[PDB]
RNA sequence: GAAGACAUUGUCAGGUGGGGAGUUUGGCUGGGGCGGCACAUCUGUUAAACGAUAACGCAGAUGUCCUAAGGGGGGCUCAUGGAGAACAGAAAUCUCCAGUAGAACAAAAGGGUAAAAGCCCCCUUGAUUUUGAUUUUCAGUGUGAAUACAAACCAUGAAAGUGUGGCCUAUCGAUCCUUUAGUCCCUCGGAAUUUGAGGCUAGAGGUGCCAGAAAAGUUACCACAGGGAUAACUGGCUUGUGGCAGUCAAGCGUUCAUAGCGACAUUGCUUUUUGAUUCUUCGAUGUCGGCUCUUCCUAUCAUACCGAAGCAGAAUUCGGUAA
RNA sequence: UUGACAUUGUGAAGAGACAUAGAGGGUGUAGAAUAAGUGGGAGCUUCGGCGCCAGUGAAAUACCACUACCUUUAUAGUUUC
RNA sequence: GUGAUUUCUGCCCAGUGCUCUGAAUGUCAAAGUGAAGAAAUUCAACCAAGCGCGGGUAAACGGCGGGAGUAACUAUGACU
RNA sequence: AGAACUGGCGAUGCGGGAUGAACCGAACGUAGAGUUAAGGUGCCGGAAUACACGCUCAUCAGACACCACAAAAGGUGUUAG
RNA sequence: GUCGAAUUUGGGUAUAGGGGCGAAAGACUAAUCGAACCAUCUAGUAGCUGGUUCCUGCCGAAGUUUCCCUCAGGAUAGCAGAAGCUCGUAUCAGUUUUAUGAGGUAAAGCGAAUGAUUAGAGGUUCCGGGGUCGAAAUGACCUUGACCUAUUCUCAAACUUU
């Protein structure tokens, strides 16, 4: 029996979490040997139900499809491009079905079904795999695609999520504060952790050069300059 | 790939006939005008009876397309075009 | 025969598809039954 | 394809019904003057099987 | 009497509409179907010492990847093994010697390469403009890819010099239509302006059945032209498998290779099996079995005469002439 | 089958939408402090109201291309129902 | 559709069809309306049915398979 | 079944292989004399029942390549070595 | 088989071709039915079968390349005939020689590379395993594995100096 598992994105973020939740559930205990493959990882085992079992631990924690083929039980899986910290965005029909959320959305955390979150307001939308795996995207970004902005002050409008605030930050890039005055006006969502002086890495949007195929349906003046994401060290 | 968002390339231009600096960008196809001759007739043969009498075209292989940059040099404003290969995926390096 | 009748023609007598017809459809098709909001026994 | 006995049952010419030995079409008498304002009697001379 | 400027009728528009109409439903193919691509292409071998050269021949590969993994220059030398250094171990880091490539050069395979074509760094956009000549495949048509010059402009370098994409060999696409770049050119045909449209030169969107139709099935109700270029039967070549027999003889055989049998190997015969093949027959050779009837063959079940046994008799087996 | 035009004339009530002006509209635990906001912001500018930090602070306010939110009523019609 | 009588006619509305007195703006032709324009035209909003959402329906087409866990052990045409 | 070089049959008769699309010889106007090819000379059958050294006797001898088949292993049958 | 009934039957009458009628077999519809009969369009088209008429003379093939929804077919080059044209032994030839080049097949070789392979013998280890001696060893000796050396037997369409 080989249980097999597969990652279709530039790196891998969900997978060097995999690696520490398997030391934690341990259902590795049994394996005959586990081979790194070209993108992600395969398990062998002798029978069949424990390969019946250790497919329902795949199951149990990420959003996966999974199938079977032979030889000997080959039990194949892809896995949701969709990692941690990324500039996501759901296709039309899928955020009508699900949500409701803005063409823009980001994925806080990953659980037992993919959450997303949109920049400008406040919601949260769950989504199980089957409907992702009938209609694949790739998201527009992944985490390797950040860069680096300083505050002056911070300025939390008062209303919050349990873990959201929406707050109004002044945020100054590094090296150009020193060349230029380059300050904007950026609705922030995890405004609540920022202090006068720490840094933050965000989503340069007003520069960067994407390429996918869900940026002819929406209009040009609603997009915001610059969008953030969680925390390294302050 | 990677293409610079700049480059500099040979200008035809009247005054210039050298290489300036040149803007890149993709090349992104028209609207496709109703008043065009070879629509024009379409939209009247296809009138009537007689049902579909233009080919449609079903039977695509092809997965990628082409790439072409429009290279507006700097100081004449005029344009060129180049193309490159085939390719899965397409970023500028701005 | 399938000629004859929609329900026609088949290796065993079965209908192959709903007995159910619409209500525009028309002569040659409404054969069956026609714009059953329910079929079948309640409890008898 | 055939036209069904459905579709042949509209044009008629086997499918007329047999008016042989009806004795009439059933019918009440007409809205006259009397039957509005008033009344007539009549009488019936058989009962007969249609 | 009722209904009433709604219905009805007329015309346009959208939906529904195998009830109906017209059509189509690839090719190669050891028959045809499924399968697979030998259908466009690449490397080595088939391929038989120039070149060309076939099969559903062999081992494999492509429909991508790259702003550097292109271009130029400067420094340097690899895989590996040996000797040594605290923690440090078969393996981190550091040092020396050997080291003709056994490393690396995006990707298959083959070639090619050492003050480099490889490893590190510096500067960069010759992956540019104009159009031509040539080589390969080849009709000496295209397409694709490449080669060597010219005229301009550039990079690199001290300079020679090199560079017109990837070290070489594969990595891709006509007419029509649409769209963009350019002279700011031509035309809109009674004369003018402005929109709009059409044209010229170079690109892109694509046909992978890859010199490029727009296309689902069934017929056991069936049809037509034709085919033995082609299957299903006999016959014929072949005889793998099947069936029969032989030669060595390791051993079994209470001892005793061979009375009888006999493995590991090995030589053949047969066309009463099954198969392969596709010559004949598709303007027809009436196609399972049984009944009936005749004849032939011997590789003899019996009967006749004989031999040999682990043949006392009896009964059995082996063999012979013999059908 | 559905819609529009015509056939198709005569009327009444209305309900909202359009085109104009008007202001509420605005608002934290806290401050001269009604504010999603905001820049050409050392100034537009009088008492000095102010003044990005004046002070508190969620806003930066003062001038300004500025919806900075209008729930609204009144218009002369167009009338979509 | 099924095919006397007698005795029975089970669980399934996910799918495909049929249906609906159901919420309604997502889609949505022609006309009409508004805006730019010199105009041909272009752009937007509104927008019927139908589609889509939700529900019903099997004497309507039709379908009615798997895996585990219940202590020594035993995993039940039982239960989870 | 499928390729390479050449020669042929096809499209080609003639003498020979009894006969045979392809082999050997040889390529064709009508005729006569002469000479040969390949093959053959007991008779059918035109031509030596010729000469010479030997081998073989088979109760399924053997006898013109292509060609129309025949092996492994054996024999004191015989011959020579 | 059925024979007093869903019976048999004459005559009249209705239904007419993608239409009728059908106790339904795709059955019947004037010896005609998985779509009648008649005439016309119609000399329907056919890359497919068959046939294609007098003599002699001269020359005389092809079944191969490339493309084609191309594989019983066409176009294309070739083969072949005819008409000849300009010239008159050139400078041509299915040929040899002399000179000078290219090739990587046959053979050969692997005590030469890459791979494949039988054998033992000489060594090496602080270092792969075991065994005796052992408190241990970077201790000793047996021993099998490895590699190292010098030989040895046999091979390669996709190995090669030659
Ligand atoms: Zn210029």
């Amino acid at each position: 029996a080989t249980v097999q598992i597969r990652q279709k994105v530039p790196h891998k973020r969900t997978f060097l979490f995999l690696e520490q939740l398997i030391l934690k559930h341990n259902a590795h205990v049994d394996t005959i040997s586990i081979s790194e493959a070209k993108d992600g990882l395969d398990f062998f085992y002798a029978q069949k139900n424990h390969a019946v079992k250790m497919i329902d631990f795949l199951n149990a924690v990420v959003p996966i499809k999974h199938k079977k083929s032979e030889e000997k039980f080959s039990y194949s899986v892809e896995i949701v491009p969709i990692c941690k910290d990324d500039l996501v965005v759901l296709p039309k029909k899928l955020a009508k079905s699900m949500g409701n959320i803005s063409q823009f959305v980001l994925c806080s955390k990953i659980s037992n079904t993919v959450q997303f979150m949109d920049p400008t307001t406040l919601q949260t939308a769950d989504l199980s795999p089957s409907v992702y795996w009938r209609a694949p995207f790739n998201a527009l970004a992944d985490v390797t695609q950040l860069v680096e902005f300083i505050v002056l002050d911070v300025d939390s409008t008062g209303i919050s999520r349990g873990n959201r605030v929406l707050a109004d930050i002044t945020v100054a890039r590094t090296s150009d504060l020193g060349v230029n005055d380059q300050v904007y006006y950026v609705r922030s969502h995890l405004g609540g952790i920022c202090h006068a002086g720490d840094s933050v890495m965000g989503y340069f949007i007003a520069n960067s050069n994407y390429n996918s195929d869900l940026f002819d349906g929406l209009n040009i003046d609603y997009v915001p300059d610059v969008v953030l994401v969680k925390k390294l060290y302050q | 790939v990677n293409v610079p968002k700049t480059r500099k390339t040979y200008c035809k231009g009247k005054t210039c006939r050298k290489h300036t600096q040149h803007k890149v960008t993709q090349y992104k196809a028209g609207k496709a005008s109703l008043f065009a001759q070879g629509k024009r007739r379409y939209d009247r043969k296809q009138s009537g009876f007689g049902g579909q009498t233009k080919p449609v075209f079903h039977k695509k292989a092809k997965t990628t397309k082409k790439v072409v940059l429009r290279l507006e040099c700097v100081k004449c404003k005029t344009r060129a075009q180049l193309t490159l290969k085939r390719c899965k995926h397409f970023e500028l390096g701005g | 025969n399938p000629v004859d009748h929609p329900h026609g023609g088949g290796n065993h007598q079965h209908i192959g598809k709903a007995s159910t017809i619409s209500r525009g459809a028309v002569s040659g098709q409404k054969a069956g039954l026609i714009a059953a909001r329910r079929t079948g026994l309640l409890r008898g | 394809g055939r036209v069904i006995r459905n579709q042949r049952k509209g044009a008629g010419s086997i499918f007329t019904s047999h008016t042989r030995l009806r004795q009439g079409a059933a019918k009440l008498r007409t809205l006259d003057y009397a039957e509005r304002h008033g009344y007539i009697r009549g009488i019936v001379k058989q009962i007969v099987h249609d």
